[PDB]
């Protein structure tokens, strides 16, 4: 599922840092504007790799502003789950409509009518859970999870999911 | 200009894509969906209509609304609204090439009078490039004139093939004023060419036949030459020149729509209703007109629709038109800030290239130099010596886009300075400047001088650098530009210096010679006749600058 | 498509500077040391960047690179390290 | 290469270019009494190989396009039977070097 | 003070073609749009504060960028537009030449 | 022998008058008047026609017109040029303009 | 009209003069490459006089006892009398001597010596002569060996184009033709001494100033020509106040304009 | 300011048509088989299961602790605060979900041994499956292709029962203890 893509980046600078670590600040700079990211494209950008080897390239001198563009050639460790798509993780929150679980840096979310014909709602306890004849899912409970759809938002990605079909839910 | 950080990413234009607006990519970008002629006034309650101007587009008064973008007049670019016509109707400057597509294609069938079934042609349909293939292939079958459905084949001229049905003749076709006229063949048979017709037509041309008669699939298909509805330019396209309250001041164009729109109602209103047919045709041919004058006024078709007073109404061709037009006039060279013109008179003193500034624009002009080590000192100095005495300065500028009015803010004499700030302070001496006298007929008269600010009302300048410029003085007049950029005074002072044109690379010489009093003089000196004394003598060596200090 | 570098050997054009690079490049330094930019020569005294950059080429020390265009599509490299200045 | 008198029928032509691959030239008599080339206001024009062509074009970055170009019906052209695709060195005097290399493409 | 054809000619004649950008832009009209990055079109609707841009049909709150270019252009390209021809301005070629 | 005698009367309007152009000048002219294919003359029937940038082209007699030819022929301009660039306040790609200029990574560490 | 034709036609980098599009005009901006400002009108003596006087100012024949050149002038000058080795090169050089008057007498069928040229060599031997305070009282210390070995040499530095193909190569030359001309014109061997009076020196030195004040006169990639010429037609045409023939004005339009249907259409029957 | 990717075609203006994706291994035109490099030169797609990422993001980050420091001269339960120590430092401070996900990852990995890992790999990488197929298979748990090609429907006739079979046996096999 994670994945790791060769992009690149428009970063522009001061001609004050026209110092000699301006490499680092570079460097830097891009991991700030990066670093833990997110796009409806990639998805969660979650670390650069490969420190060392960060492709400079020299940098264009704009026409009338001092400033210089650099277009920093990277690579990094990602993350965008999809629909059909499966994975488990440790939920994190719970409702009456439903429950939410946290798996990477994202949150998939389950609704009540998402779950067995028979499993029941019980806010009657603390902290909340849902019973069944053997199920007993709760706030920390790991789970299995089919991610039914991805819904691109500003800086977060986020889904919805289910655990109705067969070999699926708690573990 | 247009203030405020933007997280859009900036770049440049490499290419521009001429296209053509197809009636959902406007009722598309269409925010409002205007119906009424009335700008504003909520019956009569100042304000405006959710018709036209700002229905949710661009807006009047300084007011910040605008579908949610506010953010407000400076900065805000128009939103365009979309307006439904009642029939499809024709282009204005589009209708020459209306009539030379409709003279190449068979009408009711809809495609070409000519294949690879004939040399003539497709050898034409070997010339690559729009232009000249569409010539081609119109000068080619505009002759032809009957639907072919069958062609002697590249073997013998006994055995014709067949290729496309239908053969019913095709009408040669005149234009007239704003209608188009076919003529099918004892007597013709003259009917008028009507639109949603040849639209149909257009639009049902196969996509080859598009692209080999000069047309492009995505950027300009046949179809969008016949408008269905209209891009409703924006407010400040067509900017209302209120006078204060309780008045208007609305444009031409804005009337133009209006009355545009009125037509279109006007027609509508009879194709729900009791339609006396023909008597409905009789006001789409008001359409048809207003919709072709508001795009253009100036046509064949005398009709020179005025409006209410005599004046004929400003159509859009005319605000691009030749000189004083956009481009002949504004986006080639314009009026610009940081320049001043003034009576020129010549002194014997000032190194060629130094020019007399009055104390009165050395005061006024500014240039902004940044806020930096090595000038401080200075820059604080004219700050608190402020817009009056002569090397003052009038605005500072803070790192938050912020200007201070050197001349106004409580905070006068006090405000230290920044690293990374900038004062817009008076001109110095030795300062680069543009000056030149136009008409500009060369390099030589657009050169690069070093200021020196002097008394009087008078620019002054070197005699030697009158044939340059070419001013006499019986009152010439000059202009003056002043750098901003540093590498603005750069390429000025590098390249424009006016020592740099001493030689002249149009008649590879010096364009610089001595001149009336001075030559006229060197020669009553030069003279074997010409002895000088001592006293003289000597003040004539501290005269010059340079001067060794030996007799 | 980056194969539109002329390597630094197979150079091409003239080993010169040109009035008009010069005036750009002077220009550039003298606009970004007005930036607060760092200077890598001794201010014998000096305080406008023109005066700075000026005797900043005249110990070709600028970290500058002219990327020069060649019609068609393509481009040579000129350090102002490279370049000479007889202008 | 074929030469007439005062004309050739306009059907007689008709039938010229259409026996490839050998090609087919009308001449007059009066537009061959002078020498066209032997005009003092006329240089030199040099046929080249699709070698040389093609080396022009890789040795000044050039397409085809970008080239200057002569007419087919140019008289010096069919002086020297130019084709389509074809290219001259035009070569002359001048008041500034003395020697000017030139070039065209065929038209 | 006006400053055009012909003098922009003399100053082409100098060479000096940034002292040229400047004084038609940061010296005059001068001015900021926001274009989308499928339809040159200036469709974009400027968030400049909530930080969204979009201009919806042509779905698109992504592929977007920041031009400066003189405002009179601004107003040309507007108005030709009014006569129906979309001048889509755009960030990089593809012809390439 | 065009390119030629036309010169030699461009030339004989200047010497005429008794003035004295260096040559490069109208030569060049000459050149551009002859090298794409015949006489082409400079007027609006003449070079305009071509293939410039089509805004280049506007700046010149037939705008609207052009512009509107431009759209339906689906015309996508280069803006390789002077007038394109201009309206578009973009640095004209000329001289002091003909060339990228780069901070070099390596040799700014050389010089403290 | 004039300027909207050429604007965008400039000096690209490779000394190709091209428009906006790509489409070449001139292949080296005036025909070579040069800047009309470091150029001034000097003379081709080489081309004009009396077939005696070129063989007298000259022809160099060591193995002569009127021919060679007397000793006072160069110091070996008199161990030089009848030297095969070097009548080789004197003969040789003399044999470019005459190919260029020939050639020269090609282009220039007027006649005409006086023309415009790059690098003023006029001047640089005078700024020599009193630079080097020389005296037309005793002898050089050239070898007849340096001579013209150096001047053949001081040719191939003055580079224009650049290149590693032979097409661009020639074309080069092609262009540096004239110069070479006036060149082999003006440090012609009977010239250095009997003449100028050079040293070694004094002819060194001559020799670099050349070369450079040359790289200096070339054109710079960049510089606008088209705009350039453009203007330098229109400003003497302003000037025209205004032979029973179509002169100036008029006639100019016309021209400019493709004159078809024209005024006054003489025909010069030689 | 927006960041970059290596395949712009062109703005056909045609804006529609790109579908949605599924466990039809239909993916976005970002992440289909064939891709092109950094330096040109075509490759296929970087899929990693689960574990493998936690190692890289610890690797990648030890190199980065390591060059954050070149420069300065002028067991399951442990992992989780050694880490959050690791990050602790490398880090801007913000990563809220870089750390998450180290957590995530460090208690769910099947493998913790740059050794392991590897034999799992080329063990996988031997029935050329979508590098998605692969990871997936490599970082969830199951018994029969029932479980198997139900939770990961890419496959199904791509690869035969009793081998896929195979592979889960040898897999559970593999599998590093806690
Ligand atoms: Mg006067
Ligand atoms: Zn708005
Ligand atoms: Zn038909
Ligand atoms: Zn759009």
């Amino acid at each position: 599922m994670f994945f790791i893509k060769d992009l690149s980046l428009n970063i522009t600078l001061h001609p004050s840092f026209f110092g000699p670590r301006m490499k680092q600040y570079l460097k830097t700079k891009l991991l700030e504007e990066v670093e833990g990211s997110c796009t409806g494209k990639f998805g969660y950008i979650l670390c650069v790799l490969d420190y060392d080897n960060i492709d400079i390239q020299r940098g264009r001198i704009l026409p009338t502003d001092g400033s210089a563009e650099f277009n920093v050639k990277y690579r990094a460790v990602v993350f965008k789950p999809f629909k059909g798509e499966v994975v488990d993780g440790t939920v994190v929150s719970c409702s009456q409509h439903g429950f939410e679980v946290q798996v990477g840096p994202m949150k998939v979310f389950v609704t009540k009518h998402l779950m067995p014909q028979d499993l029941t709602f019980n806010a009657g306890s603390n902290p909340p859970s849902y019973q069944s004849s053997e199920d007993v899912i709760t706030i920390k409970s790991r789970i299995r999870v089919k991610i039914e759809g991805c819904i691109s938002q500003v800086s977060s990605i986020h889904a919805i999911g289910s655990i109705k079909e067969d070999y699926l839910g708690a573990i | 200009v247009g203030q405020q950080y933007s997280s859009a990413p900036l770049r440049t234009v490499k290419e521009v894509q001429f296209g053509l607006f197809s009636p959902e990519e406007v009722r598309a970008i269409s925010v409002a969906k205007i119906r009424f002629p009335e700008t504003m006034d909520e019956t009569q309650t100042r304000a405006k209509i959710g018709g036209l101007n700002d229905p949710r587009l661009g807006s009047i008064d300084r007011n910040l609304k605008c579908q949610t973008c506010q953010e407000g007049m400076n900065e805000c670019p128009g939103h365009f609204g979309h307006i439904d016509l009642a029939k499809p109707v024709f282009h204005v400057g589009f209708i020459a090439k209306i009539k030379k597509v409709c003279e190449c294609v068979c009408m009711h069938c809809g495609k070409l009078l000519l294949d690879e079934h004939n040399e003539l042609m497709r050898q034409a349909l070997a010339i690559k490039d729009s232009k000249k293939r569409f010539a081609a292939i119109w000068t080619l079958c505009k002759t032809k004139m009957v639907c072919e459905t069958d062609v002697p084949s590249e073997d013998d001229p006994t055995q014709l093939v067949s290729r496309g049905g239908c053969g019913n003749t095709q009408p040669t076709i005149r234009k007239d004023g704003l209608k188009l006229v076919g003529s099918w063949k004892d007597e013709p048979e003259l009917r008028v060419l009507s639109t949603e017709e040849i639209l149909n037509i257009f639009k049902h041309i196969s996509v080859k036949d598009f692209t080999s008669l000069g047309f492009n699939e995505v950027f300009s298909r046949p179809e969008w030459m016949i408008l269905t509805c209209l891009p409703v330019p924006p407010p400040p396209v067509r900017p209302s020149i209120s006078f204060n309250e309780s008045q208007r001041g609305e444009d031409d164009l804005t009337f133009k729509l209006a009355d545009i729109l009125k037509a279109n109602i006007s027609l509508e209103t009879l194709e729900h209703n009791g339609a006396p047919h023909h008597a409905i045709e009789e006001a789409e041919s008001l359409l048809q007109f207003h919709v072709a004058t508001y795009m253009d006024n100036d046509i064949a078709g005398q009709p020179q629709a005025l409006q209410k007073s005599g004046r004929p109404v400003k159509s859009i061709r005319a605000r691009l038109k030749g000189k004083e037009g956009r481009i002949r006039g504004n986006l080639m060279g314009k009026r610009v800030d940081f320049s001043a013109r003034t009576v020129i008179s010549g002194d014997p003193n000032l190194e060629l290239d130094q020019v007399g500034v009055p104390k009165s624009i050395a005061k006024t002009l500014t240039y902004p130099e940044v806020v930096t080590p090595y000038n401080i000192d200075r820059l604080t100095q004219l700050v608190r010596n402020g817009p009056n005495e002569h090397p003052g300065a009038k605005y500072v500028i803070r790192d938050s886009g912020d200007r201070i009015d050197l001349r106004y803010s409580k905070r006068a004499g006090d405000i230290q300075l920044q690293y990374g700030w900038k004062v817009e302070r008076h001109i110095m001496d030795n300062d680069p400047v543009l000056f030149n006298r136009q008409p500009s007929l060369h390099k030589m008269s657009m050169m690069a001088h070093r200021v020196k600010v002097i008394p009087y009302s008078t620019f002054r300048l070197n005699l030697s650098v009158t044939s340059p410029y070419n001013a006499d003085f019986d009152g010439d007049e000059m202009n003056l530009h002043v750098p901003q950029s540093e590498e603005t005074r750069a390429e000025l002072s590098q390249l424009c210096a006016v020592p740099l044109q001493i030689v002249s690379p149009q008649s590879n010489k010096p364009c610089m010679g001595i001149v009336q009093d001075t030559l006229c003089g060197i020669r009553k000196l030069t003279l074997r006749d010409t002895f000088i004394e001592l006293d003289q003598v000597l003040n004539m060596l501290y005269w010059v600058p340079d001067w060794d200090g030996v007799i | 498509l980056k194969e539109k570098a002329i390597p630094k050997d197979q150079r091409a054009t003239t080993p010169y500077m040109t009035k008009y690079e010069r005036a750009r490049i002077l220009g550039t330094r003298a606009l970004q040391i007005s930036m607060n930019a760092p200077v890598f020569v001794d201010l014998e005294g000096e305080t406008d960047p023109l005066r700075i950059a000026m005797k900043e080429l005249a110990e070709k020390k600028i970290p500058l690179v002219i990327r020069r265009y060649l019609p068609d599509g393509s481009f040579e490299d000129w350090s102002v390290e490279e370049l000479i200045v007889d202008l | 290469i074929f030469v007439y008198q005062n004309n050739i029928t306009p059907s007689a032509m008709k039938l010229v270019p259409s026996i490839p691959p050998a090609t087919i030239e009308t001449f007059n008599e009066a537009a061959l009494v002078v020498n066209i080339t032997h005009h003092e206001l006329v240089p030199k024009h040099i046929r080249l190989s699709s070698d040389e062509k093609r080396e022009l074009l890789k040795r000044y970055r050039l397409k085809e396009s970008q080239l200057p170009r002569i007419q087919r019906a140019d008289p010096v052209a069919l002086y020297l039977g130019l084709k389509r695709g074809e290219v001259v060195k035009i070569i002359r005097k001048s008041e500034t070097s003395g020697r000017y290399a030139s070039y065209r493409i065929c038209m | 003070l006006r400053f055009g054809e012909m003098e922009r000619d003399c100053m082409i004649a100098h060479g000096a073609a940034s002292f040229l950008k400047e004084r038609l832009m940061e010296a005059s009209d001068a001015f900021r749009v926001h274009i989308c990055g499928i339809c040159g079109l200036m469709t974009v609707i400027a968030k400049l504060n909530h930080n969204q841009f979009e201009c919806k049909g042509c779905d698109n709150k992504i592929d977007i960028y920041q031009i400066h270019i003189p405002y009179a252009a601004k107003l040309l390209f507007q108005e030709l537009m009014a006569m129906n021809i979309t001048p889509r301005l755009y960030t990089d070629r593809s012809r390439d030449f | 022998a065009g390119r030629a005698a036309l010169y030699k009367e461009v030339y004989n309007v200047i010497a005429s008058d008794g003035s004295y152009v260096n040559y490069r000048h109208m030569a060049l002219l000459v050149d551009v008047m002859t090298t794409q294919g015949g006489l082409t003359s400079v007027t609006r029937h003449g070079f305009n026609r071509s293939n410039t940038g089509a805004l280049m082209r506007c700046s010149f007699e037939e705008t609207v017109e052009i512009l509107f030819e431009a759209g339906a022929s689906a015309e996508l301009d280069d803006c390789r040029g002077v007038s394109e660039n201009v309206i578009l306040g973009q640095m004209a790609p000329i001289g002091t303009g003909a060339f990228d200029v780069m901070i070099d990574e390596e040799s700014l560490v050389k010089y403290m | 009209r004039l300027v909207k034709a050429l604007e965008d036609i400039m000096v690209h980098y490779d000394n190709t003069t091209r428009n906006s599009l790509g489409n070449v005009i001139q292949f080296i901006y005036g025909e070579d490459g040069m800047d009309a400002a470091h150029i001034e009108k000097q003379s081709l003596d080489t081309i004009g006089g009396s077939d005696a006087a070129f063989e007298k100012r000259y022809r160099v024949d060591l193995l002569n006892t009127d021919h060679t050149l007397d000793p006072s002038l160069l110091e070996s000058g008199s161990e030089i009398l009848g030297d095969l080795k070097l009548q080789v090169l004197l003969d040789e050089e003399y044999k470019q001597l005459v190919k260029d008057r020939k050639f020269l007498r090609e282009v220039f069928v007027d006649g005409e010596a006086n023309w415009p040229l790059p690098v003023n060599i006029r001047r640089i031997i005078q700024n020599a002569q009193q630079t080097f305070h020389i005296d037309h009282t005793k002898p050089s210390d050239l070898t007849i060996k340096d001579i013209v070995l150096g001047v053949k040499d001081l040719q191939e530095n003055l580079l224009v184009l650049r290149g590693k193909n032979e097409i661009i190569q020639n074309a080069q030359r092609d262009a540096v033709t004239l110069f070479c001309c006036l060149l082999r014109s003006r440090l012609a061997t009977r010239r250095v001494l009997q003449e100028y009076r050079l040293t070694k020196q004094a002819f060194d030195w001559v020799l670099s100033n050349i070369e450079a004040q040359f790289l200096r006169s070339v054109v710079h990639p960049g510089e606008m020509v088209g705009v350039l010429a453009a203007q330098s037609i229109g400003e003497p045409a302003t000037q025209m106040t205004l032979k029973k023939v179509t002169s100036g004005v008029p006639r100019l339009k016309e021209i400019l304009n493709v004159a078809k249907n024209m005024k006054t259409p003489s025909l010069t029957v030689y | 300011v927006s960041t970059s990717t290596f395949q712009t075609r062109r703005r056909r203006l045609k804006k529609v048509e790109e579908e949605e994706n599924a466990a039809t291994l239909q993916l976005g035109q970002e992440f289909q088989l064939k891709q092109i490099n950094h330096q040109g030169e075509e490759e296929e797609l970087i899929a990693l299961n689960l574990s493998e990422a936690r190692l890289v993001i610890k690797e990648a980050l030890v190199e980065r602790r390591r060059a954050f420091k070149r420069s300065q001269k002028k067991t399951r339960e442990k992992e989780l605060e050694s880490i959050d120590v690791l990050l602790e430092q490398t880090t801007g401070g913000n990563n809220k979900d870089l750390k998450n996900t180290m957590q995530y990852l460090t208690n769910f990995s099947r493998f913790r041994d740059q050794e392991t890992v590897g034999a799992v790999i080329q063990l996988l990488k031997s029935t050329g499956l979508h590098p998605f197929e692969v990871a997936q298979l490599g970082s969830l748990a199951c018994d029969t292709a029932d479980e198997a090609k139900t939770l990961i429907p890419s496959l199904n006739n791509k690869i035969s029962d009793d081998e896929l079979e195979r592979i889960l046996k040898e897999l559970s096999n593999l599998e590093t203890l806690y």
